[PDB]
């Protein structure tokens, strides 16, 4: 069944015929250039274009697949590059694989899934300890621009190495070089053999910056259906809005707040809904997301920011005067949060932490007032102490993701008061110099926790601390 | 310590004296910043309205 | 009654039907699907020349123009009584706990006029949630209604499930509880939290979440409140209805405005939000045959209370919980804003002479606090007089003891929850303003339930 | 008739073919019973506002003309009544026994129809009465956040209304309707609902009574006003019913401007505003008192509708959340707020004594900078401090407590001629009410010199009889 | 603070010594305010040299955008055909243009910068080019101006 | 410039001091009152300026599409001397008002609004007018147009839209 295109302009199409046309079909024209069937309209077709589209013009033939819009999906993606219709940019060849999925699936309901309660370790200290992020999770990684939340998403790829979770790096209205870059930093630290890369690069046009984030979801839906676990990045949703803004406009719908059309919330709600932890009757499976959003001069309160905040499951914010303060990863402690919390957590982390990020909040309140006079209390001056030192802590270097065994340990050492002797400008020294010996010496503590969950005896773990210190010299 | 009273109450009259007229200073440059912000607020804001009634107009 | 589809715009369907057999506005009309299976839809505008725009109540991906489509004759009805209860529903009122059918006596439309003025009284009952900061600055009053507001993040959903936890579980009537548009997970954590405590057998659920369409969020809030319309009016019951989120039946109206032909208002909003907002509030209400407590959850979009949303929802509460980012910032957890929340019930009258005189005690320090926040923040701390240095330092020590653990929330404070009631509170905050508790440090009231626990705490530090 | 049908119908709007030689503004009537209003009459169909139930209005529905413009049932049979804009009953009494019917729109006095405002219309609140004094024939508005204490101030006033031979009307725009039963119940405890009328359109009506409402309320005081008679009438609040006018006006697709408001919506507050007036000795001497309520969002004074109608009516009362909070209730900003009437709506004993109390306070003001330096500044600027703290004390007043004006004019007499300046500021409050239940039981001879010639007693006579009371007070 | 006692005192002091005469525009003047300001100019006896216009609070747009024309086009004579010096007042000129943004609201025109008409500058214009001094005499305008928000850059 | 700053004074002395410098100068008033615009006339002609001055006006009750044109018309104008190796001075006076004129026609043809409600193309609207002023080649002749825009600011805020675009 053959439809002809009545008018084009910036890839999008108005088609006469095709009138057993069904509303999110796909379509094919004539030159095999994709598109969309968006509106149904009385005697003609709204079409989105999904693809370049000067070869395309009044006159073009139109031909119905009967297929609502589809892509590629399976183990065949693996350490590929492709687009969001599933066709491979890194030069490889086809994509040798039987199934498919549709880019727009219902959500699991609400009969057809667990409470969250296994951890997605990300290797960094801030955010396993304070803003834990679970197996099914959603969590928003939101800052400026240069504030670090691309580095986050690819450390946390890199520590899924063996893992047996499967990665998806969804690359919204980036510039492609930039891509070329991660694919390449994944290749050198060997995460790219179980982690997919969708790509609509900032040329493409808006439809397929639409649909990238969709498409990544598919990709990653299949591994959580089947039982597995899988890891989606959208990198960014700010850029998705604003392509959907464009298509919006460019289709007369009419605009509301900051011009982007009144769905611009469903847009994003329904996408990160299909992320989920399965119950054990749909096989136990999941898809743990983690999109982005970029805020202009930290304004969190944004439309488009304060929607994704509200669609997810928590959100790590990151912020300039943290990062050029030498707060790196430069997590805002107060305006951070996992609402899933403990559960995403093993006891002995869920122990140690408990109260770390209610303690940071109040210290870093406490901090601000303490600068505005005042000689204080002897109370205050111990909880300022104790937070200069565990700051000192949670800070890490990029790409040097730590185990969570050696996680707990860092972190019951400054919190029980093991540092407390040291210098703060040697917390950091100390930190590396104490894993080395546990690796060394106390490998049968650090292997309690990796084997059963729990805390080893206390009284064991506070006397191999303490011979540690022994041999400790600071600085000052 | 007399003279050196009278010298920390002339000190502290031309520092507060000079905080005074900063504050003056930083206030034109608040209040510029405020009504760039409410007028655009006003301007934008309309601007959306009626672009959504042209699109049905 | 058939029709045929004309077009298909996002969730919005036009039908054409024949020469005087035009539905009702708000009657439920099937499509059958090429792919198998029942859409149904909600008539809305009548366009001309037999034309009649509606709002789809599932994906309309799929549809053909030319297809059948059919008139049920009536509104979308759902069923009422003693067997919604355990059971879980969607917009349409059938079941989706995969549980079998649903033997309920009656079914009744979801559409429906609001209780005539001689039906209504006032609130004028404390009820006790055991939540220090409501309590005492801003009570809630049993058949009243109750708004949670606040922005993304700050503790609307584990407010109104402490709420569940402190006041259901020891609850004596029947309660509803109605998910518009809000997070799938969080309502699979609710269903399995009710079903292990056992309140879920005297709990009807309904869910239409942020998932959804459009149309399935505009109209399951009024199947949940059908369904609690029910045991007030015709089993004369005392009634929770509990609501999260409000906003996502307002949001869902601004969606489906702009197809259905309407000129946005301010901020994008659909021209009839006030309206639209007062003909499903005002059915949420006690009656002389039966008392509806509702506590609703308000998003506060951009986390501005000025917006047309909220704005417009505050005229329809007794009593307020506003909660603010700054003070989840802080630590300070529930993050209520102990100056903007409000309730009708906090006078002498009802509270007794006690509890006001302290309540407000305890507002007249924090404000001062407040206006101070500027002078300490350039000028510093020494150059405040006795008297402010003082109340600085009760108000920090207030703004502490404001916050508590709640039991819903083990998991995130990593503290064992604590109910206090009203007595405690009263007693603990009168000491606070009286000076006896001038020598704890603050951690000591951060996070703790009864003044004799900060004690406690002082102890430790 | 000659009837007409409709072709489209919509979120309370029905388009219409036919009725050719209607009215803009006819009442009309659909084929089941269900009224509406003509609005937009355009080149080929008329825009219809639909008043009740528009579920069995379809295309096909035939409406009938009635050749008549809105009108309402008015008179003495609807003091201590509830009804809606209609003047129908809500309040389950039966029906409202009147002959006597006015329009809902109507012309305002002209020109020279009106005399100046120059009698007191006493809220019973010290605040208003001494500072921003409200006269009979006077627009007041009363401006502020929600929960700053408008509703309580209309309400207190209405009671101190009693036996004062007053009418008064308290129009309820879009609240809750909990809400509004909640006001009548607390007019009947005060003995204050036989001399006043509620109209409610409440927030499940459709947006025409919203929009209705103030008019139905203005002309049933009217009726008043035009019979050589006084009343008052309460807009609570007209920010409701311009968002109404602004819905209707949205989906007769009227070009929206400023906060999607069409063009007439100053217009809408203005006719109604000017109708409430001070009539001359010719036209009967009646008066209408008009006290309007815009709420504030976050305090935002300039925003479109609040400065429509502070631009219209004769002065204003702003409230203040800050004020509230820090135990100054009612939270009445006197800097800002502003009576254009002053002194006229006053009787002599106040215009005298409140001359003193403004200074006194625009001194304290000023001052007030120098508080936390508490004994390091000069004696004069002390005693300033000192007296202002006294007199902020006076002007705080209990909910539901109105002050008859001699009382007052005692009260504030005293704060201000420094015979307060030796009490603890505590203690100032229960002195004021130890004060004038002294002067009640003992010197009512002084009391009554002001309700009869409106004049202060003699100085010397009152001055004594206050410190006679002194000395019998313990702090 | 004295704004009617010295636009009075105007009236008087134009008319006593250069012998010129007055016309008092009330743009969106209030009709309780009309009624006083009548009588307060018949008891000091300005009256007499003083032409009034008043369109009041709640007449519609076009009224209130047009009435200040009005007072304007009697002044015109007064200055073109009888030499004079004339005062006009006009009470107040905001609302003048206030007036002309509801008017060109219900034309359907595009709104500018703050929410005001279009052609905001040119409609001031029209007004404010006919006040001027010709060969033939003087229009000298004396004008009450709000400033919204407090903002002189409005 | 504020109002009142000084702005029309610099522009007319310096109009009367190219007397006897064989520079024909044009003063364009676009959007002022024109009781000022016969003001400038008069204090030309008395300091014997008036003679190789050229006075163009749209004055602030003449329609916008005058004061829109105003500038490009005078430009014009000093376009012929420096075109014939001679050289001209060209004052507009002020592009304030012709900008807020190019709005109002755009806003009344529906051309959508952007900041401050200007068109996209307010920044063209100065710029093509104002490259045209120039030092030519001495192959073109070797005249000249010396061009003095105005802008008036408000509150002396030179980082508003229009006068960030003339600066
Ligand atoms: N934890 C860290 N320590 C040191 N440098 C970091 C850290 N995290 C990020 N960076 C650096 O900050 C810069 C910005 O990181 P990027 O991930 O591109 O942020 P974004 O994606 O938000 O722009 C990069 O140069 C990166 O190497
Ligand atoms: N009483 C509390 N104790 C500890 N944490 C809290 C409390 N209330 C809120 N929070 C924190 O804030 C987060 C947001 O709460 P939630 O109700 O899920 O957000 P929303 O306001 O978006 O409905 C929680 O995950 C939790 O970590
Ligand atoms: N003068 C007063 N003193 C003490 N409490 C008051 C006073 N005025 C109002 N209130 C209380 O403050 C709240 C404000 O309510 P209301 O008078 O309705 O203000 P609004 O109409 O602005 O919301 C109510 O709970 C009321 O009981
Ligand atoms: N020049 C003056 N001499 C004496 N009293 C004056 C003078 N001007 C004003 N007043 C006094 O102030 C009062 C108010 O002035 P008015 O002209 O009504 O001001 P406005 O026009 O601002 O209302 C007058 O009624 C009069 O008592
Ligand atoms: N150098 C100067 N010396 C004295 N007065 C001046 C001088 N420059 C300008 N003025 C005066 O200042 C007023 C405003 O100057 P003008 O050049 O018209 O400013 P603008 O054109 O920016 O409004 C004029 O009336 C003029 O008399
Ligand atoms: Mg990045
Ligand atoms: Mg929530
Ligand atoms: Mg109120
Ligand atoms: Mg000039």
């Amino acid at each position: 069944e053959v439809g002809t295109v009545i008018q084009v302009g910036d890839g999008i199409a108005r088609v006469h015929g095709l009138e057993k046309v069904m509303a999110g079909e796909l379509l094919e024209f004539e030159n095999g250039v994709m598109g969309m069937a968006q509106n149904l309209e009385e005697d003609n077709v709204g079409v989105v274009i999904l693809g370049p589209y000067t070869e395309i013009r009044e006159g073009t033939q139109v031909k119905r697949t009967g297929r609502i819009m589809e892509v590629p999906v399976g183990e065949a993606l693996l350490g590929r590059v492709v687009n969001p219709l599933g066709q491979p940019l890194d030069g490889r060849g086809p994509i040798e694989t039987a199934e498919y999925r549709p880019i727009e699936s219902p959500a699991p309901g609400v009969m057809d899934r667990k409470s969250v309660h296994e951890p997605l370790q990300t290797g960094i200290k801030a955010i396993d300890s304070m803003i834990p992020i679970g197996r099914g999770q959603r969590e928003l990684i939101i800052g400026d621009r240069q504030t670090g939340k691309t580095t986050i998403a690819i450390d946390t790829i890199i520590n899924q190495k063996g893992q047996d979770v499967i990665c998806i790096y969804v690359a919204i209205g980036q510039k492609q070089s930039t891509v070329a870059g991660v694919v390449e930093t994944l290749r050198q630290h060997d995460a790219l053999d179980y982690t997919i890369v969708v790509t609509a690069s900032a040329s493409e046009p808006a439809p397929l910056l639409y649909l990238a984030p969709y498409a990544g979801c598919a990709m990653g839906e299949y591994f959580m259906y089947k039982g597995k676990h899988a890891l989606v990045v959208y990198d960014d949703l700010s850029k998705q809005a604003a392509a959907y803004r464009e298509l919006s406009l460019l289709l007369r719908r009419p605009p509301g707040r900051e011009a982007y059309p009144g769905d611009v919330f469903y847009l994003h709600s329904r996408l990160l809904e299909r992320a989920a932890k399965l119950s054990d009757e749909k096989g136990g499976g999941s898809l743990t997301a983690l999109p982005f959003i970029e805020t202009q001069a930290g304004d969190v309160s944004a439309y488009i920011p304060t929607n994704v905040i509200s669609i997810t499951d928590g959100q790590i914010f990151l912020e300039s005067d943290l990062f050029y303060s030498g707060v790196r990863p430069a997590v805002n402690v107060g305006i951070s949060v996992s609402r899933v919390g403990g559960a995403a957590q093993i006891k002995a982390m869920k122990k140690v932490a408990g109260t770390l990020r209610l303690d940071l909040a109040q210290y870093r309140e406490l901090q601000a007032f303490a600068q505005f006079g005042s000689d204080l209390d002897k109370a205050t001056q111990a909880k300022l102490n104790r937070g200069e030192r565990t700051v000192e802590i949670l800070k890490q270097d990029e790409h040097k993701p730590m185990p969570v065994e050696e996680q707990v340990i860092s972190i019951y050492a400054v919190t029980n008061g093991f540092m407390d002797d040291i210098p703060v400008e040697d917390v950091r020294r100390f930190e590396e110099e104490l894993l080395s010996f546990m690796r060394a010496n106390k490998d049968s503590l650090l292997d309690h926790i990796r084997q059963t969950g729990e805390l080893p005896d206390t009284k064991e773990l506070d006397a191999a601390i303490e011979e540690f210190k022994k041999g400790f010299t600071p600085s000052a | 310590l007399l003279d050196a009273k009278a010298s920390e109450f002339g000190a502290r009259m031309t520092a507060m004296g000079n905080a005074t007229d900063n504050a003056t200073e930083m206030l034109e440059t608040l209040t510029l910043q405020f009504n760039r912000a409410r007028q655009a607020a006003i301007t934008q804001e309309i601007a959306e309205i009626v672009a959504g009634a042209n699109a049905l107009r | 009654n058939k029709g045929r589809i004309i077009q298909v715009m996002g969730p919005v369907v036009d039908i054409q039907f024949e020469s005087g057999q035009l539905p009702d506005i708000y009657n439920a009309i099937t499509i059958e699907r090429p792919q198998g299976g029942t859409l149904t839809v909600e008539a809305a505008v009548h366009l001309g020349d037999n034309v009649v725009r509606c709002v789809a109540m599932a994906s309309t991906d799929g549809l053909v123009r030319g297809l059948e489509a059919v008139d049920t004759g009536a509104p979308i009805s759902v069923p009422v009584g003693k067997a919604t209860l355990g059971r879980v529903f969607n917009v349409l009122g059938e079941p989706i706990d995969e549980q079998g059918e649903v033997n309920a006596e009656e079914r009744h439309p979801i559409h429906r006029p609001a209780p005539e003025f001689e039906e209504l009284s006032t609130a004028d009952e404390i009820l006790e949630t055991g939540i220090k900061v409501i309590d005492l600055l801003a009570p809630y009053a049993k058949g009243g209604k109750i708004g949670l507001f606040g922005g993304a993040g700050v503790g609307k959903t584990v407010l109104i499930q402490e709420l569940i936890n402190n006041v259901a579980q020891e609850h004596g009537g029947l309660s509803v509880f109605a998910g518009v548009g809000e997070r799938t997970r969080e309502g699979n954590d609710l269903y399995h939290e009710m079903k292990d405590s056992g309140v879920i057998s005297k709990t009807s659920m309904v869910f239409g979440q942020m998932n959804e369409p459009p149309g399935a969020r505009l109209r399951v809030a009024l199947t949940g409140l059908t369904m609690a319309e029910y045991f007030r009016d015709r089993e004369g019951q005392d009634v929770l209805l509990f609501i999260d989120n409000i906003f996502r039946f307002t949001q869902a109206g601004s969606e489906v405005s702009a197809l259905l032909g309407r000129m946005p208002s301010a901020v994008g909003y659909q021209p009839t939000l006030a309206t639209e907002m007062g003909q499903l509030q005002e059915r949420i209400t006690s009656t002389k045959k039966g008392s509806i407590t509702s506590i609703q959850a308000i998003y506060v979009p951009a986390d501005d209370y000025t917006d047309p949303a909220p704005a417009t929802t505050f005229a329809h509460l007794d009593a307020t919980t506003n909660l603010e980012r700054k003070l989840a910032e802080m630590g300070i957890y529930p993050a209520v804003d102990p100056l903007a929340s409000t309730s009708r019930i906090l006078s002498p009258a009802v509270v007794g002479e006690e509890h006001y005189r302290v309540a407000r005690g305890v507002q007249q320090v924090l404000q001062r606090y407040n206006d101070l926040q500027d002078i300490i923040a350039i000028l510093g701390m020494d150059e405040l007089s006795d008297e402010d240095k003082l109340i600085v330092a009760r108000a920090r020590k207030i703004q502490r003891f404001l916050s508590q653990p709640f039991h819903v929330a083990e998991q995130f404070t990593g503290m064992p929850g604590k109910y206090v009631p009203v007595k405690e509170t009263v007693r603990g905050f009168k000491e606070i303003l009286e000076g006896k508790h001038d020598n704890l440090p603050e951690e000591a009231f951060y996070m703790v339930g009864t003044i004799d626990e900060a004690v406690e705490k002082a102890k430790k530090l």
